[PDB]
RNA sequence: ACCACGAUCAAAAGGGACAAGCAUCAAGCACGCAGCAAUGCAGCUCAAAACGCUUAGCCUAGCCACACCCCCACGGGAAACAGCAGU
């Protein structure tokens, strides 16, 4: 979201996004079916599936996004940039 | 001349494993510890039905009936008796070979006395000892406080008996005093409550069939396997009862009449079940829907 | 990632899961193989692969390789009585080659076996000492012996410093 | 059968003929790379006794432990001539080669 | 106890293995071999790091090294707590 006001541009981020959404399958409901490993640009992603009680012990971005989806057990390490939007 | 069977008779072992059952499901129950991320792989349907026979060889193995083992006699054998040492010492001395390879029953265990006597060590000495010099995994040195009657009760209240008898298993020898007495009080509570589907599946459940056999008291585990459609249990169970006691009213009564089948439920039901009433009334009521289900 | 083809090779675990463990009289493995050529492929295989397992398990065993230096394959073994074992490898998978040399040449499972049994004797759980040794360091670790003072401290009959006093 | 030396039989490649009645023979082990745990030949040299001064630089000799050193830095004798360098004979079908071809067939001799 | 043709323990000697940094330390300079000897041959080590400089007790059930200095200790300088307490 872009505005010269801050609240405008959360109004227009969140408003947005409800209509952007993906569907992320959950393995039990919990974690990821299968080990990830990714490269978007710059940034690498490495997450692992987890058991149940391992918790999210991911980059404090990452765990918001997990809680939001449903993903309660995960393991991922972020290397190379650490770009927010990437 | 005519020697009746023991526990670990191939004839008697084979009656209750097939009486105990096999139930993958409650013996590879999911146990609460440190998990891992579970390993996936890709079968057709002949791989998954090995995969699930090699599960059954090693669910026999964890099935395993422990031998039934009669109590211990008391260790009471002096070696010497040094009067010299009398009054010498206030606190008596506890010596352990610590020799690697000596079974443990094997162990010479000694004490000598303060009066100056060297005697052998109690069982209860040696047990303690053993556990201090040689320590198993999951054993006390100090006898814990949950098999006090008051906190059984509790374990009993939850239905958790197959947790005392692995407690009881870990902590005393199968031939101690304290081992028989806690699985005889978890078979009698069993045998009060109803709860013989409890043991179902596990290596206790024979034991515990061989408690009741002897003590003359099937009439409450012979109902509930007549209420669980499981007549050739029920049917061997007597059989094995005759076995046991060969002169007694029930076996002279299936030979008289040549009984087989449910025909043995019912002889030993007239003749020595002290529940007979029961027994007559539950096996007509299967028989009923066995008519019902036959129509 | 990890460089080179089958990184898996690299790893401790690969190198452990080799079953040859050779007898006390092997002391030398000569290796001839060819780099192309359809019936030298289990021979090729068998240095790509199997190599790096057999000399995890055998430090002290010499494996010196030869390229190119005859028509097919073979294996030679240079025994310390002097023997010589050759094993012609042609047409033969890796696999077949290493089952091959297990037979005639290693050890046993029943003799593996003992040997690491001969092992657990020197590590006695009624000794106490530092944990790289023993599992206990202190009989005061055994319940129902009198604790270690740094934990509970002891009463004042079994301390000197008041022994000396009501005797002093 | 004993002995004071710490190779017993080893096997290695001529490197060198110029003292009297010794060959210097180069010897590799394989050895692990603790950290990429990648095996990596480690070379040797060692000094063999050869009395009849049989050995050519090139070719792969096997060398037997001697009971006590004869000298500072020989320690071993010439065992046996595994490959003469150019006179290669496989020791499979025992006929002589050239490289991966046969200089007299197999089947000469059946 | 004494002999133990032995066991245990463990020197000297022989073989092997064994720290870090610097290659702007790249060559070392006799460092080899044969022969019973006389003597003969000219070899030996080294970029897979010789030779050299600098740093450091170590791989800790403990081990190594040192014991005022001259690596050593006949001798010399000289008159010794790096045993405990203490200055
Ligand atoms: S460590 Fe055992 S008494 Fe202190
Ligand atoms: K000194
Ligand atoms: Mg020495
Ligand atoms: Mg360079
Ligand atoms: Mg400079
Ligand atoms: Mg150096
Ligand atoms: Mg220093
Ligand atoms: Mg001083
Ligand atoms: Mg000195
Ligand atoms: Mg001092």
């Amino acid at each position: 979201g872009k505005a010269t006001d801050r609240m405008d541009a959360f109004r227009k981020a969140k408003n947005r996004a409800v209509h952007h959404l993906h569907y992320i399958e959950r393995y039990e409901d919990h974690t990821i079916f299968h080990d990830i490993s990714l490269r978007f640009k710059r940034t690498h992603i490495k997450m692992k599936k987890q058991p149940k009680g391992y918790g999210l012990r991911c980059h404090r971005a990452i765990i918001t996004i997990c809680r939001l989806i449903g993903i309660k057990d995960m393991y991922a390490k972020v290397s190379g940039s650490i770009n927010m939007l990437s | 001349e005519t020697k009746k069977p023991t526990f670990m008779d191939e004839e008697v072992q084979s009656i209750l494993t097939k009486m105990t059952g096999l139930n993958l499901q409650k013996t590879f129950k999911p146990a609460i510890q440190e998990l891992k991320p579970p390993t996936y792989k890709l079968m057709t349907q002949a791989q998954l039905e090995e995969a699930t026979r090699q599960a059954v060889e090693a669910a026999k193995v964890r099935l395993k009936m422990p031998p039934v083992l009669e109590e211990r006699v008391p260790i009471n054998d002096v070696l010497a008796e040094d009067k010299i040492l009398e009054g010498t010492e206030t606190t008596k001395y506890v010596f352990t070979d610590i020799s690697y390879s000596i079974p443990h029953r094997e162990r010479f265990i000694v004490v000598r006395e303060p009066s100056g006597t060297l005697r052998k060590a109690s069982w209860e000495e040696r047990d303690r000892m053993i556990q201090v010099y040689f320590p198993k995994e999951g054993r006390k040195i100090l006898t814990p406080i949950i098999f006090k009657e008051e906190n059984l009760r509790t374990m009993y209240s939850q239905d958790r008996h197959v947790d005392v008898l692995n407690l009881c298993f870990a902590q005393f020898e199968p031939d101690s005093t304290e081992y028989i007495k806690v699985h005889h009080k978890t078979y009698e509570d069993i045998d009060k409550r109803g709860k013989y589907d409890l043991l179902r599946s596990t290596r206790y459940f024979g034991g515990m069939v061989w408690y009741f056999v002897n003590n003359k008291k099937i009439d409450g585990l012979l109902i509930d396997q007549i209420q669980r459609d499981l007549i050739d249990d029920a049917t061997n169970l007597v059989q094995l009862y005759h076995v046991l006691h060969p002169d007694g009213q029930s076996a002279q009564g299936a030979k008289d009449q040549a009984a087989e089948g449910i025909n043995l439920i019912k002889v030993f039901a007239k003749t020595e079940a002290q529940k007979g009433a029961y027994i007559e009334l539950t096996l007509q009521t299967y028989q009923e829907a066995l008519s019902r289900h036959s129509a | 990632p990890m460089k080179g083809r089958f990184p898996i090779r690299r790893t401790l675990q690969y190198l452990s899961q080799g079953n040859v463990v050779f007898k006390d009289s092997v002391k030398v493995m000569t290796v001839n193989y060819n780099t192309h050529g359809e019936l030298g492929e289990g021979a090729r295989k068998f240095v790509f692969f199997n190599i790096p397992q057999i000399q995890y398990k055998n430090p002290w065993v010499q494996i010196m390789m030869f390229k190119n230096m005859t028509p097919s394959p073979f294996l030679r073994f240079y025994l310390d009585s002097g023997e010589q074992v050759l094993v012609d490898v042609e047409t033969k998978s890796n696999k077949e080659i290493m089952e091959h040399i297990r037979k005639i040449l290693g050890k046993n499972e029943e003799t593996l076996r003992e040997e690491e049994e001969e092992k657990k004797q020197l590590s006695h759980p009624a000794n106490f000492g530092p944990r790289k040794y023993c599992l206990r360091e202190c009989i005061c670790e055994v319940e129902g012996q009198v604790p270690c003072p740094s934990l509970v401290p002891l009463p004042k009959e079994m301390r000197g410093k008041y022994k000396a006093a009501l005797k002093a | 059968v004993r002995s004071s030396v710490h190779a017993r039989w080893i096997v290695g490649k001529v490197i060198g003929t110029k003292m009297q009645k010794t060959a210097k023979v180069r010897v590799t082990r394989l050895v692990l790379d603790p950290y990429l745990l990648k095996y990596f030949n480690k070379r040797k040299t060692y000094f063999a006794h050869d009395a009849l001064q049989q050995c050519t630089v090139g070719d792969i000799v096997l060398l037997r432990a001697l009971p006590v050193p004869r000298a500072k830095h020989v320690k071993h004798e010439l065992a046996e001539i595994v490959f003469k360098v150019g006179k290669v004979i496989d020791p499979v079908t025992g006929k002589p080669c050239a490289g991966t071809t046969y200089l007299e067939s197999p089947l000469s001799s059946e």
